[PDB]
RNA sequence: AGUAUGGGAGAGGAUGGUAGAAUUCCAGGUGUAGCGGUGAAAUGCGUAGAGAUCUGGAGGAAUACCGAUGGCGAAGGCAGCCAUCUGGCCUAAUACUGACGCUGAGGUACGAAAGCAUGGGGAGCAAACAGGAUUAGAUACCCUGGUAGUCCAUGCCGUAAACGAUGUCUACUAGCCGUUGGGGCCUUUGAGGCUUUAGUGGCGCAGCUAACGCGAUAAGUAGACCGCCUGGGGAGUACGGUC
């Protein structure tokens, strides 16, 4: 029922999963689809297909509030980080541009212990 | 007496208000003893980053000689003022009198 | 050099504000110690910002 | 980053440029360095091994 | 800490000739002065070990300096003992 | 061998204050079916509204980039920034004392991590422990949780592949290339190029070594003092003693 004209997508990619949040600005949430949410449940939920997907859902999604333009910020590594930009621009909002925002410690907590696989 | 270098941070609210404090604290080392060698105001600045949801402070750099009591009394004032958000104080050699970079 | 040097210390400092190494620009060791101790000094005192 | 889009860009060239930024800041190193607890054994041997290796390229590269 | 000032002053006191800097009797006059100020310092700070180690070698030095004074000049050991006030 | 005076570099030590990033928890806003995890799963969390996103609080621990065969310390070790107290080292020239030295049985001081005592604190991590997997079994490796502990104050313990597996001090014996802190000289204007000194590295003649290798930071040539070894197990064990 909102209308509102730009929009930020925030895409938390993971080794195992990627999430897509389309949200207008300051951050009030208008649309959301993960890579579970269309299927590839377990292992395959972090294939760059499965991100690619995710995306292109949460963007026809977000269509109907309408949105023409978007910033995209991106948080964590994994595949799928670079393939739901690509879902984006295919839908066809304008990306007015792109930032890494994935958190970095200036040493803070201890990791957990090295996995002797 | 050693010498010292102040910077303080004061809310821009208090803009008005800081030259009253300055007067108080050079009143303050000059009754200890000492000698104000520079002072000067760099005005209203934007911070580069937000410090308590404030985007603006005034600037003071001060160049003093002192001991440690009246030391130790300004580090007290500096703590218990709520208009300074923000101080500096390093210990210097020799004294400073040139025109600073950023005073301008 | 000082911490109110702003224009210098912007020089040695990255897009998004880290410090970079004498690797790159050439600077002897002994200044690269006190322009590290003056960028800090000015992150503190909000010149310029810890990152971006 | 803050990669910003030139009306004349296209998705295609953002995303490369965009990554090259990436690949300029090394966040990525930096995730993969944080995900688990090194050990001060560990890293002083890998900055040894490093500095080793370091010093060997660059007798290589003089001769 | 000892000045400059008190420094002189303390040469000045136990000097034996004109410019004498180096006669055991300055330099044990100058370790006393150094081991008695920093007893203060290490009163307020128990666990400065680190610094402690240079005061053990101011001790260590100050024995060395008057066992060869006794030994070269029985007289002139007993004097410098009874001025600075050391048991030994 | 030591002292006085000028100058210099440093994560050397102790006390207090403060800054920003991140994790966790909490309260709201938008929002709606998943999230998390793995080799693949399951345990687990979620419509009692999770995860994601924005805002605001609480608290603890650690200080990205700089950062480096870099630096400092007797060794163990030491890393944001600021002040206070404090040790040693380097460097120049004078002046001063006049062998005041080296080593060191007993002795004494310091001494990673784990552990112990009393009182606090507790975010993250994580012995023990619980559950889910894998397996012929799994008492493990993997996953989800998680107490002691890790942190602070005041004491104890006195051990590590506490390693350079190389005791301390001194003198002498081709050279070449780096790097850190200083001194001097030369061009000539801003930067370079020669030397010397104290550290820290890479090669290498002679010499040495069973060989590998060491080679002015010796494992070479010699001197002073100390510690230690005498086939492999039994055994750093039993008994006695000290703590
Ligand atoms: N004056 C006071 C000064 C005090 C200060 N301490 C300076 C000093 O006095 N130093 C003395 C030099 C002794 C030297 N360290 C002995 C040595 O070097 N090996 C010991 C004997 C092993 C064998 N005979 C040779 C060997 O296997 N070599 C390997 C090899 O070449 C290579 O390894 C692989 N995989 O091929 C390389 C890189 O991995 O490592 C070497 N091995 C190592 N390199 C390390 C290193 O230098 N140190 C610490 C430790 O880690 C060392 N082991």
């Amino acid at each position: 029922t909102r209308t509102v004209s730009e929009g930020v997508a925030h895409i938390h990619a993971s080794f195992n999963n990627t999430i897509v949040t389309i949200t207008d600005r300051q951050g009030n949430a208008l649309a959301w689809a993960t890579s579970g949410g269309q299927g590839f449940r377990g292992s395959r939920k972090s294939t760059p297909f499965a991100a690619q997907v995710a995306a292109e859902v949460a963007g026809k999604a977000a269509l109907d509030y309408g949105l023409k333009n978007l910033d995209v910020l991106v948080k964590g590594p994994g595949p799928g980080r670079e393939s739901a930009v690509r879902a984006l621009g295919a839908v066809g909002y304008k990306i007015n541009s792109i930032t890494d925002v994935t958190p970095i410690p200036h040493n803070g907590c201890r990791p957990p212990k090295k996995r002797r696989v | 007496m050693r010498h010292y270098e102040i910077v303080l941070l004061v809310h821009p609210d208090q803009s008005d208000q800081v030259v009253g404090m300055v007067e108080r604290y050079i009143s303050q080392i000059k009754e200890a003893d000492g000698q104000i060698h520079r002072l000067e105001d760099w005005g209203r600045r934007q911070l580069a980053y937000p410090i308590n949801k404030i985007h603006k402070a005034h600037y003071i750099l001060m160049n003093v000689e002192c001991g440690q009591s009246t030391l130790d009394e300004l580090e007290e004032l500096f703590r218990y003022n709520d208009a300074i958000i923000r101080n500096l104080i390093i210990r210097r050699e020799h004294a400073i009198t040139e025109e600073s970079l950023l005073a301008k | 050099i000082d911490y109110k040097d702003i224009d210098t210390l912007k020089q040695y400092i990255t897009e998004n504000g880290k410090i970079v190494p004498s690797r790159i620009t050439g600077t002897k060791a002994r200044y690269q110690r006190q322009l590290a101790l003056a960028i800090k000094q000015a992150r503190y005192l909000s010149l310029i910002p810890y990152t971006d | 980053p803050q990669v910003k889009l030139k009306e004349g860009e296209p998705v295609d060239v953002a995303i490369r440029r965009f990554k090259r930024s990436c690949e300029k800041a090394g966040v990525l190193a930096d995730v993969r360095k944080r995900e688990f607890y090194e050990k001060p054994t560990q890293e002083r041997k890998r900055k040894k091994a490093a500095a080793v290796k370091r010093y060997q390229k660059k007798l290589a590269r003089e001769s | 800490a000892l000045t400059n000032a008190d420094r002189a002053e303390i040469i000045a006191k136990f000097a034996r000739a004109e410019n004498d800097t180096g006669s055991p009797e300055v330099q044990v006059a100058l370790l006393t002065a150094q081991i008695n100020d920093l007893q203060g310092h290490f009163k307020a700070h128990k666990h400065d070990h680190h610094s402690r180690r240079g005061l053990i070698r101011m001790v260590n030095q100050r024995r060395k300096l008057l066992d060869y004074l006794n030994g070269k000049d029985h007289e002139r050991y007993t004097a410098l003992i009874g001025a600075l006030g050391l048991r030994r």
